[PDB]
């Protein structure tokens, strides 16, 4: 309607990092203390993660 | 046809993996089984 039409907008995936790529890798300072996120989360199975 | 799995494939189950066997005789074409096998559901799973 708006003759908006881009052909490729797709550039990054995050299934290409595995979690200790991310986690403990961005970090909050509340005051005095800092903390270290967890993002990507994680679970077993059949000894795949 | 029967495969019991050895203590090296054994190992851990298979899970969102695809299993191919192929049978091959001396004469004519062989024959290729394949099946991706979700987690399985009891003491034996039909897989294909
Ligand atoms: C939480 O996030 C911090 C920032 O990403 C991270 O600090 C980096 O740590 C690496 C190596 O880790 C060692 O040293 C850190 C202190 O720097 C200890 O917390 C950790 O236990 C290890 O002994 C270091 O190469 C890098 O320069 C640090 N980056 C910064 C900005 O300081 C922390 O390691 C991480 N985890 C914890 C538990 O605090
Ligand atoms: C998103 O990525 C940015 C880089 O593209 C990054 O900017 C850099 O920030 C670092 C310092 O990062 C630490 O400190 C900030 C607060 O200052 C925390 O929020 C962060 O968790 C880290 O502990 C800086 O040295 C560097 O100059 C910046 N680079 C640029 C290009 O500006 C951002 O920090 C990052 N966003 C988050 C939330 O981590």
């Amino acid at each position: 309607s708006r003759g908006v039409s881009l052909s490729n907008i797709y550039q990054f995936s995050l299934l290409s990092v595995l979690p200790s790529q991310v986690n403990n890798k961005v970090q909050v300072k509340l005051g005095t203390s800092i903390i270290n996120l967890t993002l990507a989360f994680s679970s077993n199975s059949a000894g795949q993660t | 046809v029967m495969i019991l799995f050895g203590p090296g494939e054994a190992t851990n189950v298979f899970q969102y993996e695809t299993v191919t066997i192929q049978i091959t005789p001396n004469i004519g074409s062989p024959l290729t089984i394949s099946q991706y096998i979700y987690q399985p559901d009891g003491k034996v799973t039909v897989i294909g």
